[PDB]
């Protein structure tokens, strides 16, 4: 008759369609040599809480947990990356690993709203492979997946945490603030911000702009004018990606991008659908994570938010 | 004395009115008061009148069934029930509603999620409730929801939007709720007023 | 820091005051020959089933892999403890502790198993009334009711117990009228229903009952009337025919006492032979319980 | 690092393998017109403990549950058939439904996730249904890739009837059959005044499936119900022989108390538990809608995969 | 039917007898001005783990979704309750209840541990230690146990001892706990320990004769050790009139946060201590500021057990 | 072939004995230090302690296994078939203690010692009485002799061990005897041989 | 008087022996069999039993001093005692035995080890960082790897004659084993004298 509220219900069609895409992506992933892995459904909460990012993504209040026999605190799959990162540590051969996953994560969201609790994701991880090769391989794949999804109007955005980080330090080290500013594109708070400080013309001109434009030429200049090696350097890496992947799909460069996670190493990227409010795909490189376990290696990957993608597929037909 | 709380809305009038038709010094001079009949009255929003009664801030409280049904509070007595007005919870929607048979669960927008839930429960149909605090008619208009559960009195609000009652949920009317402990001891006065308020 | 919504903190004075009462009550009980028992803190979730929700009880898993629960109730463990006696004699148990439940609990009670029918009921009614006088509450009322009367009431109400129960609970007067409407009930039965809801005046009720030309109801009111008379000297008793049995297993007598300073009851009890039958045979089970929390809350709200 | 005793860990190869079979089965199912449905991950405890069993008290000890904001008891998917039986009640048009599912349930084990793949069939014609499911079940097995397997079928009507005839001692006989407790049976028979026939049968169903041998023993009882129930199974043994020899287990104990009649399970020699268990259970549909024909099986992927490994060696 | 291993069952008499002792003790505590406090039944597990093992404590999840635990300890909540009082005065608490902790089955171990104890926060250093030791001794005289001993030790002495022993506390600790005489010898063997330090180590393990220890201590010529010992010696002489005190230099502080003074009282009819206490200022500075915290605890389960094994 | 495991104890004798009378190839040298052997009837046999015999059968190490009911009731394992049951040993589970047991009315909880905790517990359950179970791997008679426990739950065959200590049976718990348990899987596929041997051993 | 418990096995011999060289009324040989409790001229009410039973006895204070092997003291969860003396006699040791090709083989599934001491096996595989499956065996743990039941085992290796005879070799020494003298804490608190006296004497020999 009636099921709980914290349970999403997919319609046959939704299932048929979700199961289609999987087929396409599955064939694609297997072709690029990614091995699928199924993470345990329960994890020791100690594993999830050891994290705090640049926002709101790892609090014990979003996760469903309870007590086991010996009496410890276990939690329902809250994230896919970690377990795959762990798996990679348990390896005794220093070789690259190509993992992929097709499941859902369980996190709590307020009541009486279109917010879903059951989040079905599809994503891949890449551990150990070469530095540049890595970044390129993932960005490519990410674009390929988007082509198989079947959404009409989509955008692929990339960015640099270093550029972000650097930017921050140039802004009087006010990262706690600049971040809030960038997240809300709070234009009136940024102006106020700039007023209280004695920022150079260039830096000020740059801040003001990165919040509202991705036109390469325009940004290119603003950057080189800061005469800052770091900022110009990071920006050129993005430009390079823009150029190398331009033939596949027009890339967009968002310098005002705020690192979803506080551990992102440098490259970060997300793609949006004109028919969805949330991103259909997000990913980037996060070597840092590999550190919590095994040594320093190149870790990067993305994740597809199927719920949103399917939602976009419907709001799309209408 | 007897402490009463009344909802500021249209109900305040019904009450001040009924109190008049039965003799008690009506005082529409406000803009907490006392009467000659020992009635320290207080006013506020329904959910607030109830909150007052819950915390025993008052003994008697006059609210609408519509709120009592939505509010999760249950620890009170519903002695009298002045059947004034004609509001009714209903399920409104576009005419082509019942004829359309989609391939999934429907979404209803409502100011009363609990009632909306409770109703769709007896009807065997899990649904997505979207809450609206203002004008719920927009739900289906803007495309937010398929149907609505709101209080329909004259129906002048739905028709004007191209909506029609699909089914009557329940009858709505102003009620006289009383704090339990207050009734246990001040049972005389509370009953006396009930019997008087009833002659009208 | 802060504390769980489940953890209640008493102030030194609350404790001093709680410990005082116990003291007075311990002396009272021991004098009436009630022995105190300390039921285990853990129990098999499977036992808390006899009362007919696991969502109100704290529970977890043991080493072997079972469902254990924090003391959710006092009567059962004591009833159990009485079963474990192959000696067919009466038992007078008392308990001073707390139970663990969830909603939005220190209790002090007594149980009486195996004693004579009529003597039991009277002994507990007395004891409940003597305890109240050790509490220190100024204005209180002692109500008694009859499940049989209640039950008989329902069957006569076209047997739609599920509804009348909901009506009596909310004293939903308008709903009752409506209810009387749809089912044209005999003048008497109707007349009674409208009243029991809002009055305990013995003279008023007495008549309405004898008019129902019903042996069961009149019989049940009489048992309460009697009680009213034999205990009147101790404390004026109040008969509530509109009383809804708190537990589905109450035999007949049931009672609760309230303070003007506390919304909930400070004492609730009654006879529930039914429970004994879950383990042993049929015997007379009856005992009340004092809700200390409420009693102390009332003591405070009282002084001001 | 370190994980719980509650969580299971599949190796890349196991997943590869699992995902392989799904592919094949998905193809099969879609070919037979079976739509896949994804049941919610959370359910109201009231739904499980309630429908699962009867007369007694179902167990909330094997299911992971907790409380919600409003204050109710929710449980992680404990079962697949129910939510699908529900999904079928919510349908208006009185037509047949062919559902399938590919996921896992969550139960606790007391000494050591449970990935299942199954199909349900609601509404279709009685005869046609039983035959349809048994074919399909047989077809699934051939896609699994296990070398030595057996397909067993039984009848709850036979079992139920068997119990009544046996002084209605179903509580006991069930326990005997379960442990194949031969000496216990002997003692059971001894205490009672049963017939030669009934006795001769009891002793046999416990230890053999030879069609001929049983056929007689049954007909000898001259019981219309037992001979009836048996023939129905014999019929299935004949119609489905060409596909894969079917085995009849008259000493089969209905897994669920709500099984209507036909019930079956398939085992692998490299598997202790059954790789495929199903049967007809109209009763379930009753819990909601009216009486209709409900029948379906379930493949226990875990066991199947375990069988595939312990097999190669 | 029956009952679960997780629960202990006291007999009427056991209840009568426990409640008896409580009475005497209640009168005693109230006379010394000790106010009783009843700590919450549930605590945020974060409070316990933060100073143990979550594997000994019964826990579960609350509505909002956090980890709450059944009273596992009495001292903490009371310490907390003292932090909530900004009045920089002395506080005398007492508690009569039980804590819940898990144990192994079929060994006869209990889950529900009834305790009665007192805490003292804020009072003078020198005065506190004396008052507590006094009360502890008095309490024991009310229990009604025939043969008992009252042992006191110093954590600084222990700690100093450890540093003097090549700072290998991890090991010496284990040695003293098991009184591993042979393990001690070997320990001495491996590192070039000095005659004095050596003769001490060997001795503290198996004796409490004041005179004997006195010398050994002064011979080490260590200010800390002789200092610590003297403090103890003093208590020995001051409370000697009440009950012959015993000094255990081979005593291993039960809790890692013990400041210095620590003690335990045993019964000849009980394998576990009937009373154990000590000063632990460290706890207090985990909320408020540095103050003098000291208080003991009476293990009723053990005490009663002793009272029975005593009559036979 | 058929893999069988037998308990090294007295049961080893009953089985090797029964097999004999069954015309089966006994190799009695089985007074022969190897752990694994073979017979002419395709019977790879193994030996060990009951709880182990069971462990071997549980993991599919062997198809048939001969162990005692006393161990089968205690061991928490359940997943097996108890086909045959050679009623030989006159062992029985019982509650022994000093004569003055039932007459004594203690206010405490009677603690019983036993080598079978689960059977002691299970038995005291149906009898309505929570108790303290003290486990003793050997000579459980001491339990009451040294004062460790008030009574005990052990197996009584002749009763020569209890009387020699002043102990007497208080109540018979259940009959004990050597049983033939079979691994379920082994029975769905080797169902023939397993039965064949079952019918033979039945004589 | 002093109540002592000794493990019936070989250990019994070791003790009876050491007691002799310490000059005691060692008389367990004469009332050897059906008798479980015996008294001496030195006020020693001695009792015998299996190790785990000796410890049980000591735990409940049925006896003040107990002689058991380290192998059991590590496995048995009990911990509330004093390991005063330590007669270094038996050269037994905990080891991880298995077939030679063990360390050379790469396993896919988890290594299942058979053992009579699951807690030691567990404890040992913890410090080595490796979650494993422990199969309990009360009898001859050598069979585990033989029949196919387990890959390796955790047992006590004295001479190594049992392993070699089956084609098994030690993979790693876990810890040294030896008969110890455990004492009940409380008993040591009040009867500290005698207990020490005996400890000093048993050490002399
Ligand atoms: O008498 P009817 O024509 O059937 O109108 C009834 C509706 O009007 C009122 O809301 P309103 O539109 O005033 O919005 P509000 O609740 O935000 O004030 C009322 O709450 C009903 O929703
Ligand atoms: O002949 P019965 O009267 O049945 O006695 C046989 C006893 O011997 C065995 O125990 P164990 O190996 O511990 O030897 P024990 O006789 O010294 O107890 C067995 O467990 C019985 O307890
Ligand atoms: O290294 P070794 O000197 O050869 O001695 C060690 C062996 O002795 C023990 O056997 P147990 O007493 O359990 O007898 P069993 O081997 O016959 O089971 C132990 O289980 C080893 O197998």
């Amino acid at each position: 008759y009636l099921l709980p509220e914290e349970s999403a219900e997919m319609t046959l069609n939704q299932v048929k369609s979700l199961r289609q895409i999987e087929g396409r992506l599955r064939k694609l992933f297997s072709l690029k040599n990614y091995q699928e892995v199924m993470p345990p459904s329960f994890e020791y909460t100690q594993l999830y809480t050891a994290l705090e990012s640049n926002g709101k993504t790892f609090n014990q209040e979003k996760m469903f947990q309870f007590i086991k026999h010996e009496g410890q605190s276990i939690t329902l799959r809250y994230d896919f990356t970690l377990p795959l990162v762990r798996l990679y540590s348990q390896i005794k051969d220093s070789t690259s690993a190509r993992y992929s996953y097709f499941g859902k994560i369980f996190r709590k969201e307020k009541r009486h709203k279109g917010r879903s609790t059951e989040n079905y994701q599809i994503g891949i991880e890449l551990f150990g492979e070469s530095a540049d090769k890595s970044e390129l391989e993932i960005l490519s794949l990410a674009l390929q997946v988007i082509e198989q999804l079947g959404l009409n109007k989509t955008v692929f955005e990339i960015g640099s945490a270093k550029f972000f980080q650097r930017l921050c330090q140039l802004a009087d080290g006010s990262t706690e603030l600049l971040t809030e500013l960038l997240l809300k594109k709070d234009l009136s708070g940024l102006n106020a911000f700039i007023e209280k400080n004695n920022f150079s013309k260039e830096l000020r001109g740059l801040l003001k702009e990165i919040f509202i434009t991705n036109e390469l030429s325009r940004l290119e200049n603003l950057v080189t004018n800061t005469k800052d090696d770091v900022l110009i350097s990071s920006f050129d890496q993005l430009k390079e990606f823009s150029e190398k992947l331009s033939m596949i799909k027009p890339i967009i460069i968002d310098l005002g991008m705020v690192p979803k996670m506080d551990y992102y190493t440098d490259l970060m990227f997300k793609a949006y659908s004109s028919a969805a409010n949330q991103p259909i795909l997000s990913g980037g490189r996060y070597d840092q994570l590999l550190s919590n376990f095994q040594e320093e290696a190149f870790a990067i990957g993305f994740c597809c938010h199927m719920d949103t993608i399917l939602k976009a597929l419907e709001r799309q037909e209408l | 004395m007897i402490k009463i709380a009344i909802t500021k809305g249209r109900i305040q009038k019904q009450v001040t009115k009924l109190l008049e038709n039965a003799d008690y010094d009506v005082e529409p001079i406000l803009n907490q008061i006392k009467t000659k009949d020992d009635l320290q009255i207080i006013f506020g929003k329904p959910n607030d009148v109830i909150t007052f009664l819950e915390h025993g801030i008052v003994d008697i409280g006059f609210v609408g069934k519509d709120t009592l049904d939505e509010n999760d509070f249950d620890d009170y007595y519903e002695l009298l029930y002045l059947k004034i007005g004609q509001c009714i919870f209903a399920l409104a929607s576009y005419p082509d509603f019942s004829n359309k048979n989609f391939q999934r669960h429907k979404r209803i927008a409502s100011k009363y999620p609990r009632v909306t839930k409770k109703y769709f429960a007896q009807k065997q149909e899990d649904i997505e409730i979207i809450k609206l605090e203002g004008s719920v008619e927009l739900g289906p208009v803007v495309g937010l929801a398929d149907a609505i559960v709101d209080i329909v009195e004259t129906g002048n609000t739905l028709s004007a939007n191209g909506l029609e009652v699909i089914e009557k949920i329940s009858d709505i009317s102003t009620r006289m709720i009383v704090n339990k402990s207050s009734f246990k001891f001040k049972k005389d006065k509370i009953i006396e007023m009930v019997e008087r308020l009833e002659d009208a």
